[PDB]
Order: structure tokens, then sequence, then C-alpha cells
């Protein structure tokens, strides 16, 4: 009831943000579920996480809708965003139940944080050219690190890229690139691949039709593009959707923002310790919830450090202390919890992963503050 | 704070290897299983007992359905699976819970598990297959049936699988498991009593006790049309015997002078014992009510051809068997055809007291003649008698400055491996009463005192005098490819635990 | 039916295992501090190994046995005494790894009396020897820091790092003479903050005269023991005056022949019973310090600090009598006046003025002072100065896993009893680092690697840990040592306490009420 009714909410989170803490990066780990059923889930992937799991929890209802939209724009990694909608709720602690402060006036903070959010984005932006393929081969195969499909992306996400630039092209860029058809075909090897451009069903070159299982093959001239995939197992076309029609949202990405940002939760390095300096300059009343949005955005790297099994209070002393001083592109290795750059490291993601990464949390954050209380057993 | 449930969801799945321990070995006992309807079933396979076996504990629960993929995987002996990944899990107890991070010591195994196929390629040992020669088959047979039944059955069912696995055998290497389906399955005699048929066995018969109970040529026909009439009196009954006059015109036309041979009548439905006594006199035998998947069969081994009409016959469609003989169990009685026109296809004769002992041969030359088979598709075969278990980890062990790969904790993960290799060997002798740590020093110790000798040599572990052998002259040999998805299997199997950080109870309400 | 019989197991260890990860967190100088609260609300806080055993219940029988064989530990140790009750724990997790497997618990008892054989070969080599006669504060200096940041912070550690070595030194000689028992001289009292404690040279007396003129500070004085008081009685009254009067002017006529008319030679008289307050007027007139109400214990012990004698009757006077001082001052605090007299020709024994408000600030100070005092009392009578900062116990490790058949030759039964005490003694050092933040294993690992140099470095050296740095250091530059006779005990009592807990594998209730 009042502030009560809010604590039980802010552990809500808490307590869901905590098992997805480990869900990120190539080191992530696994949940094991146990419903009243007796059924067992061991995934890695939140997103059949939350949706299994009904939850007594009131406000951990309103984090399964968030992550349909995390993962309506790419949801590779997106879904551990909910953790800043809950480190932002366990920071109000000191202020909200202690300080008494109005929730408006911590909103009003985070319209400041978020405005100035988008301002930091665009100082790590880094602008790249899409007319290179081989730029942008390393760009889709950065989500490829956390499958065993590595090796296997040679003759797999060369099939995505060349798809989706005859159906983006431009108009601004803004398209269409739903109108691609891919096709599985269970059995085989995941080498063999079928290159087609045009309609499958003027001065056409040849006409065949070869012999497939499944069906026959069409070709239709033009004056559109599909896909035949042919999987190395039977089960395997889920894992190839995964990496290659999920991983459309990265060429769907480089072309709104060609600028690339860290990658591998190195971005929010550079954000934290550029946000303490933005606070000072505040010099009023919501500089301390400002500033303390900081404190919440260090939490998001410790993750990794979780998963490389260091300690997260000594090993960003000098991580923090890089990217403060020395320059913003430093970032975070996530394997082994090493200082080495994201230079070396060649994987970076475009700005607009951080950009509605930050947006979403920030307006699911002030909607949760919002909620005075929650009543119950009103028998709709 | 933390997790502290690791070690919790361990703890109640340590009790699966501590239940399947006396499981590994030849000198291993069996378990039995009972339901509520009365029926017992005694065997040793992992997935018949994990499935029926519920455990308290769910966590043990879903890495009992791992063991399914182990069925073409191993099939014999999957035990050894679950009993590695046990004693994995406690070295890991002796490090994580001192401040190791899962994530880390993972890593330093995942290294090792690819590394350990590096070594198993120098390991193995390859044979010539093309020469089949019996000394390595009666072997293959010994690695089996030692570790499903006694030495009394296993004199007995040795030539019975050896002869099963040289009937379907090419030069091009073609071999099929579902050609050998049939195993007939009778109450009688005893379990030592089974003999190998050298073909298929029908379980009809005809209803005519005076029939030939030896035939030296049979020629055996399909027939589709049934030879007795349904319904449209004394018309019908005519209709029979113009039928009986072209198979009495058959009987003579193919051999007229000396009763050497005879003919076989198949029947999808009853025949008139009436009509059956006119094939008393021309040694003609006939059945009854055939099976579908039966008939079948005939056409690829007997040589015979489905005919409808009985108006046109001839010796083109007519197959032939070099040895035919009947007899007589009870009320039902049984025809046993062998040397037919294409033998490839043989059947296995079990007979017992009740179906509790006939379960353990059915299940034991089900795997037994699939894992012989892969010996002759794999040439690559593995040294057993617990060879590999010292060998795989003595690599592993020494490392220094020369292969290492590996650093601070994930070091301490490849010598943690080397450890978890050493409790199936300890488990076989503790079974039978033996001290592993005497066991070593004949064993693990003559490893070293061989290597000096500049000469490559495997020795074994022998469970009946506890002390070392040869599994060249023992015979037991494991396939290459059967212990290749078991070990690196057992890694990926092992990981689901330890990948778990912990274990929260929620889902659908 | 047969069967029966018992199993050893973990039902035996979780009584002996209990006080592991209780005695776990203390151990080292980053350790927290224990607490004992009774009903009328005295609290006393520390760590020490007189609270965590004698002082400590608990329903374990097991903590019965350990309290009784640390009665040796006390007394030749005292400090350090949770790194024994840790060898223990770990050696009761090795016995589900071994004796578990099927091996007797006879087996692997004879590796840890091997061990203790092998431990006293490579303790020879490895202590180093040190000349205690030519007086060098330099490794004093260093054991004593390295005691008190193990007990006090490192406050109190500055303060009492010059205080205890020069405590001791006054005591030891040529001869290498140190005497515990006779000079105690422990000051129980609460004034300002413990960490304005102070070192006195003389005994301190804990009476004085309420006489407002007497003398405070004074240069010197010489003092008259007398066992007996002239004072104004209830006794015919003037029958007693004529008595007291007239030993009072041979009191007098005593400062006269020492010449007390110089400023420079003082006076002063001490007695057993009270003083009649008229009576002081006549001391006040002539700058005589008066002191009643005196103890038989302090009276007795004035005779060899002071160096005169003790006198019964007032008419029995000589000059040898009269000690000397050569500073005199007294301190009034509450009801009770403290007289220090110091700066004695030839003092024989000293003490520490104990500051502190707190119970458990007094009783904290209490202790660290007296085992403060031990640990640097054995480093005189040790010819042979040990490195500490686990450089004993990780250098030992690596001893006995480079000579297993070589030289011991075990038939491979007591191979796993004599590697099972190697798995425990990197535990100590192990402690250590949990206590310090930093990761247990990784910090030793670079040690590790460190030794590994240091064997095909040709040279003799010792590799130390550093709890500050988490990296290898140097023994002697970090000033960590350890006395001969500390770890000549330690690893003879670890094997005794260790083989009685695993060759139990029954347990039983019975006897007479």
């Amino acid at each position: 009831t009042g502030r009560q009714a809010q604590i039980s909410n802010i552990t809500a989170a808490k307590a869901v943000a905590d098992v997805i803490r480990t869900c990120l990066g190539p080191k992530a780990m696994l949940k094991m579920l146990l419903d009243p059923m007796g059924g067992l889930v061991l995934t890695n992937d939140g997103h059949a996480i939350l949706r299994e799991i009904d939850v007594a929890h009131p406000a951990a209802k309103s984090m399964l809708e968030l992550s349909r939209t995390q993962d309506e724009e790419v949801g590779d990694g997106t879904t551990t965003v909910i953790i800043l909608a809950g480190e932002i709720l366990a920071q109000c602690a000191p202020y909200l139940i202690e300080k008494n402060i109005h929730p408006v006036i911590i909103i009003q903070a985070l319209k400041k944080a978020l405005t100035d959010a988008l301002e930091v984005i665009k100082q790590v932006s880094k602008p790249v050219d899409v007319e290179n393929d081989a730029a942008m081969k390393k760009l889709i195969q950065a989500s490829i690190g956390t499958k065993y499909v590595i090796h296997w992306s040679e003759k797999m996400c060369e099939l995505a890229l060349d798809a989706v630039k005859t159906v983006r092209k431009d108009l601004f860029e803004i398209d269409i690139k739903r109108y691609v058809r891919v096709e599985k075909i269970p059995g085989g090897d995941v080498l063999d691949s079928r290159v087609l451009k045009g309609v499958l069903l003027t001065n056409c070159g040849l006409f065949k039709v070869e012999m497939i299982g499944d069906e026959y093959f069409s070709f239709l001239d033009n004056c559109a593009c599909t896909i035949m995939l042919r999987g190395g197992s039977k089960d395997i076309l889920n894992e190839i959707d995964r990496n290659l029609q999920d991983a459309m949202a990265v060429a769907r990405n480089v072309m709104l923002s060609p600028s690339l940002s860290p990658g591998g939760g190195a971005t929010e390095m550079a954000v934290s310790v550029k946000l303490a300096e933005k606070a000072k300059q505040l010099e009023g009343i919501q500089q301390w919830p400002y500033q303390a949005v900081a404190d919440a955005m260090e939490c998001i790297p410790r993750t990794l450090i979780q998963n490389a099994g260091g300690d997260p209070i000594r090993l960003l002393s000098q991580l923090r202390a890089k990217h403060a001083q020395g320059n913003f592109t430093t970032g975070i290795d996530g394997d082994k919890g090493k200082i080495v750059d994201m230079v070396s490291y060649g994987i970076w993601e475009p700005e607009v992963i951080k950009q509605q990464s930050v947006k979403t949390a920030i307006e699911s954050a002030c909607l949760l503050l919002r909620v005075d209380d929650i009543v119950s057993g009103v028998r709709k | 704070r933390r997790d502290a449930a690791l070690k919790v969801n361990v703890t109640s799945a340590e009790g699966l290897q501590s239940v399947l321990e006396t499981n590994l070995g030849p000198k291993g006992t069996l378990k039995m299983l009972v339901d509520g309807a009365g029926n017992i079933k005694l065997t040793k396979d992992g997935k018949v007992l994990l499935t029926e076996m519920q455990i308290q504990s769910p966590t043990a629960v879903l890495i009992a359905r791992a063991a399914a993929a182990q069925d073409e995987i191993t099939g014999d002996g999957t035990t050894t699976v679950v009993c590695l990944v046990g004693e994995l899990l406690r070295q890991a107890h002796r490090f994580i819970q001192e401040g190791v991070h899962p994530r880390i010591i993972t890593d330093g195994f995942e290294i090792a598990r690819k590394e350990s196929m590096k070594f198993l390629d120098e390991f193995k040992i390859s044979k010539t297959n093309l020469s089949n020669d019996r000394e390595f088959l009666l072997q293959v047979a010994r690695s089996s049936l030692l570790t499903k039944v006694d030495a009394d059955l296993t004199e007995v069912l040795t030539p019975i699988v050896t002869d099963a696995v040289l009937s379907v055998y090419d030069a091009q290497a073609d071999n099929l498991d579902l050609h050998m389906v049939e195993i007939m399955q009778m109450q009688h005699l005893s379990p030592k009593d089974t003999t190998f048929i050298k073909g298929l066995v029908l379980d009809h018969g005809g209803r005519h006790p005076d029939m030939p109970t030896r035939v030296k040529n049979a020629y055996v026909l399909i027939l589709n049309v049934s030879l007795e009439y349904e319904k449209t009196a004394a018309s019908e009954r005519k209709f029979v015997d113009a039928k009986l006059k072209k198979i009495i015109d058959l009987k003579n036309e193919v051999c007229g002078m000396d009763p050497d041979k005879g003919f076989v009548i198949i029947n999808q439905k009853g025949i008139d014992p009436m009509s059956l006594d006119v094939f008393a006199k021309h040694n003609i035998l006939a059945l009854r009510r055939a099976k579908r998947r039966n008939m079948e069969r005939l056409q690829l081994v007997t040589g015979g051809e489905a005919q409808n009409s009985v108006e046109d016959l001839s010796p083109q469609i007519l197959g032939f068997s070099g040895l035919v003989y009947q007899e007589t169990i009870g009320e039902e009685k049984f025809t046993y055809v062998t040397e037919n026109t294409d033998p490839k296809s043989c059947t296995i004769l079990i007979k017992g007291s009740t179906h509790y002992a006939l379960a353990q041969t059915k299940d034991a030359v089900r795997d037994g003649l699939r894992a012989v088979a892969n010996v002759l598709k794999d040439k690559n075969i593995i040294p057993g008698a617990g060879a590999f278990y010292i060998a795989l980890s003595r690599y592993l062990r020494s490392a220094n400055m020369n292969k290492l790969g590996a650093k601070g904790k994930t070091k301490t993960g490849i010598e943690a491996f080397a450890e978890a290799l050493l409790v199936i060997p300890k488990t076989l002798v503790k079974n039978s009463g033996f001290d592993p740590l005497d066991v070593l020093a004949m064993v693990e110790d003559e490893l070293d005192d061989a290597q000096d000798s500049d000469e490559t040599r495997y020795v074994g572990v022998d469970l009946n005098i506890g002390d070392s052998c040869d599994p060249t002259i023992e015979g037991i040999w494991d396939s290459y490819r059967v212990l290749r998805n078991a070990i690196t299997g057992a890694t990926g199997i092992a990981s689901n635990l330890l990948l778990c950080d912990e274990l929260l109870r929620a889902g659908r309400s």
C-alpha cells in the first residue's frame, strides 16, 4: 500500500533482472525451470523464460510485453536490457522510499537523462560505408559468435546480406524487406545452398526444373529475391532462422544507423563515465537522482565480469578510468574479462542497438514509477 | 546472493550414480523393475531403467532423458556415461565452491574435450575387415555378451551373433539393420538351449497333423486369393477341386520322377481341412492367416511371388529352399525354413521359461549384433578393458611447457578432467570387492615401465583375478564411433548441469 | 543377519568441521573479532584462542578435545591457533576422497607421521640463523609489527611496536635471561583512549594520599619501606602519641642523614595501613610524600625494583633501606592516585600502562600485549628465525611433491596419505587471501609461478605472500617472521589432533550419571 506497494514492485523486477544477468554474451549461462506440472525448460534465452513463467507479481507482468517489443527489433542481446529498468528501481531506494523524492521529479530527471543519453550515443558514433561486402560480413557475424555455426556462417550469412540489399535500396532509404520468401529444405549438408535472383514460383537465360522431395523449381524473370536453405540436420532449421532470418535486424539497423558503437556490452562504459560529468554541470535538486543513473549504468557491464569470474569492484576501477580519460573507444573483453579495447576486438554494433535499449528502458521505468499501489480482487 | 543452488541440485543428482554404481562392468548385477500389474523385467539397459524409475528430484529426471541418444551411439553399457559425469561434477565442487567461477572451469573441460579426440586419434587401432577373420569376430562378441550374460550363455550366443553378422555383409560394406528383424520368442526348455536359425520362421501352421515334418526341397509360393470359398452349395466345393487340380498338375510338372521335392502354400484366409487330405499324398504344405509383413519378407528371401489366380502357374515365380522342417510345440505349429533362394536374412530362435528370462537375451543380441556391425562399418577399434581410462588421463596430466593450452583456473580444469576419467576403472574393481589403489600399481605403473622400453603397449584390467591383462588376448574391444560421441557427448550433457546457475520453481499456474 | 557394524563418513565429521568455517573468518590480520556477552551486559570482544574454545559453548563434543589440545598451543604460541584447526578441516574432506574408496583410516595415519619427520628435515634448512646478542632492533620491530597487525589495527601497531621491543629488552641480557613470572604488572583502568597508552620502566602503585599539598612531579625520592603505620588511633591517648612522635623524629633524622636539604634529593614513605591526615601536615612542611593503604604484593616488589630493603619496625633505619628513582610522578584519576616510579638505575621489571574506556577495548589490548610480548620473547630464545608470510607452508608442499618414491619410497598405500597432507598446507595461505578480498586460487597461482623460477635461478631465496598487492614478495622486506618454537609444536600438534579425529569410526552414549 502506497510506498510499501512500490517496494514489492522494485523487488519484483529486481528478482527477474538478476536471473537474466548471466544471459548476455558468448559466456552466457543457462537457467533451469520447474513448473507445477513437472516439466523442465533449460535454455539461455530469456524470451521463452518470461513466457512460460506465470509471475504472481503484477509489476513483473509488464516486463513480458516489453520483451516482445525488444525482441521485435533485434531479439539477440536485447533481453538483458530489462536489467537497466530494474537497476533504476533499485537506485530509487535511497531516494524514493527514503528521501521521499516525488516520482515525476525522477521522471523529469529521466527525461533529461534520456536526452543527454542520445547526445552520448552521437559521441560514440562511428559511421561506416555499407557498399563494402567484407565490412558488412564481419558485422552480421557479431551475433554468430554465440553459436557453433561460426565456421558454417561462411556459406550462410552471405545469402542474407545479398537478399536484403535487393529489397532495401532507397525510396529516405525506408523500404519493406518483408517481400523476401525463405524456403527451408530438411536434410543434407549445410554447405549446400541455392543462389537465385528473381521470383520463385524478358530475354530469360534458361528454364529448368530440379529434383527436390519438397517441391519443384520454377524461375520467373522480372524487369524481389528468394532464399532456399538446405539444413545440415533435421531440427537444425530452427537455429538456422535465428542466425539468418532473425539476423536480418543487423542489415536493417546498419541501413537506418550506419554508425557503430562498441559491441559486447562495451558501449555503456563510456556512457556511465560521461553521464557523471554531465551531472556536475546541472547544479540543481534533480542532480542527485540524475547522477545516480550512472550508478545504474555500471551494473550492466558487471554481468560480463560475473560471467568472466572477475571482481567487478577492482576491475572496473581501471576500466572506468580508460573511458573517462584516454578515449571512449575502449571496451571490455567478455570472454576472459580483459582490458583489450574494441579496436582489436573486431566487433561493433549499430547505435540504434543502445538507442532502442535506453529509450524502451526509460519509458518502461517511468510507467512503473507512476503506479502508486496495486489492488486485487475486483472480479472483472 | 550468488546461487548456492548448484551444490543442492547436484547433491540430489549424486544419488543417481550411487544407484548405477553397481551397473558397470561384467561383474555388475542386473536391476529389476516391477509394475502394479505384476509384470517384472530384469535388465541393465539404461533406457528402460531410467524411464520406469521416477526420481523425486526433477534435476536427475531431465538428465536421464539425454540417455535416449546413446542408443545409436553406444547401446551397451550406457551407464559409463552417467557414472563418468557423476564424479566430473564432484571434482567441480572442490573448485567452484572455493570461489572458482563455473564458466572459467567449463572452458577448461571444453579444451580437453576436443584435445581428447586428438589423443584418441593416435590411440585407436585399425584392423582389416575384408578378411572376415573369425579370431577378431569372436572377441567383439565377448566384449558384449560377457558384459550382458554369464559365461554359460557366452559360448552359446557367441556363434549365433557371429553367424548373424556374417550373414549380412558385402565387399562394398553394405549393411542394413532392417534386413534382420524377426526374432522368435518362445517359452520352453531353458535360455541356454537357444539356437541360430538360418532362415525366416513363421508363427502359424496347418491344421493337418499328418503333414510331412521334414522336406528336402520346398517351393514357396504366395497365394493371394483364398483357396477355400467364402460365400456365393454343391457348386461352391467344385470350384475348390478345380483349383486343387492346378496344384496337382503343377506338382507333377516340375518334378515327375522322385518325390524328393515339395510345395508350400501361403493363404491369407482359412483352408478346409477336408481339402488338406489330398496334400498328404503329394506332401504339400499349406498355411493360413498369414500376415502381410510376413509375406513381404518371403519374396526377398524364399524368392516366391504373390499369385492371384491358380489357373496360371509357372516355375519362374516359384522360389526354393535347401532345408525345410516343421515342429509342433503345444497347440501352435511352427515351420522352420532355412537355406532359401536369398539366405542373407536369418532369425534367432530364443526359448526359455517365461518372459522374465527372455528379456535378457532379446536386448543382448539386438544391440550386440549392431555393436559388431560397427566393427565392419568402422575398421578403427578402441582397446577396451579400461586401457584408455589411464592413457587419456596420463596425456593431460603431464603438460609443463610442452603442450598445455590453458592458464590459471583453466589449467586446473584439465587436471580435474584427468582425475574424472579414473572413477570408472576404480568402480569396476569396487563392484567385485577389490582395492583400486593396488590395481593401479600393477596396471597404471606398468605403462610407465613399457614406455621406457620404446614400445607401444596397451594394458587392460582383469576383473577375474584383479590384475592386469591384455585387451588383445582377452578380446575386449570397442568401436571408435561408439566412444567418440560418448566421451564428447558426456561433456555436453554434464555441461547442462554446469551451465545451470540455480533451479527456480515457477511456470504455468 | 550380520551387516550392522558402522560406516565412517561425514556424520563423525559434522562435529569436527563445525569450527572450521567459524574459525576461518578470524584467521589472519584481515580477520574479524568475536564477542562474548553475558546477562549483565559485559562484552569481551577478541578473536584470541582463549575465547574461541574454552569460553565458547557448543553442543559439539569434539570442541572439548580441541579446547584441551589448545592448552599447549596457547602456552607455547597463543597466536594463530585457528591455523591448526583449518588443517584438520581440510583433511576431513580428504577422507571422502580416499577413505570412501576403501582405504583404511590407519593407512593415511602413516603419511602424517612420515610428514612430521620430513617437515623437520625441511624446517632445518628453511630456518635462518640470527645472533640475538647484538641487540638488533631491526627484526625486533618487524616481529612485533607482524604480531600487532594480526591483533590490533595499524594505529595501535605504530605505538605499541617500539614499546614491546624495549619492554622485553630490559630484562634481556647477554645471558638471554627473560623471566615473565616475576614481571607482569598489568594495570587495568579506564582512561582516555587505547591509542594514548604509554610505557613505564618501573612499578606503578595504585594508592596515594589525599592531602592536597602532596607533590605530584618529583625529581627523585628515597623509598622507605614500612610494614607498620604510625597514626592517631582510639587507644591514655598520649601514650600512643609518644611512640609515634618519637619515631617521627627518626624519620626526619633519616632525611638529614641523606642530606634531604638538597633540592636534588627527595624523600618518601609508604605504609600498609591508613595515615592520620593530621600527621600529613608535618610531611607537607618538609615536602615529604606519604602513601597509605599499600598492598602486601606491591610492598614486596619495591625491594627488587627501587633497590632498597624491606623494613618492618621504624626503630631500625639504615641508608641501605632507602631506594633510588630517577623520575617520580603522581597522577590523580578518580578516587585513587597513581604514583609513577621510573628511570631507576637498574630496573628489574617494567610495565605497559593500559588506556581505554569500554570493557571490550581493554580486553582486546589486554591479551594482545601479553601475546605480542610472548611472541617476541621466543625470538630472543630462538637463535633461528623462521620466514613467515606463508613461505613455510607453500614451499613445504612443493618439497613433498618433488620427492615421493625417490627418497621415502612409498609402496603406493601411503602415497595418498603423504599427498593429502600437502593439500592442507596451502589452506593456511588460502584463507589469508580470502580475507583480503582477492581470489584465493589466482593469487596462490602467481606465487607458485615464482617458486618455479626460483628453482631454476640457482640461488637461495624465499617467496613471500603480500595480501595488499596480491603478488609475491620477500619475507625480509615484508617483515613477517616466526619464531622457531612457534612452528615446532604447531606442526607436531597438528599431526596429533588430526589423527585422533580420523581414527574414530563410531560413537556411542553410555556411562554413569
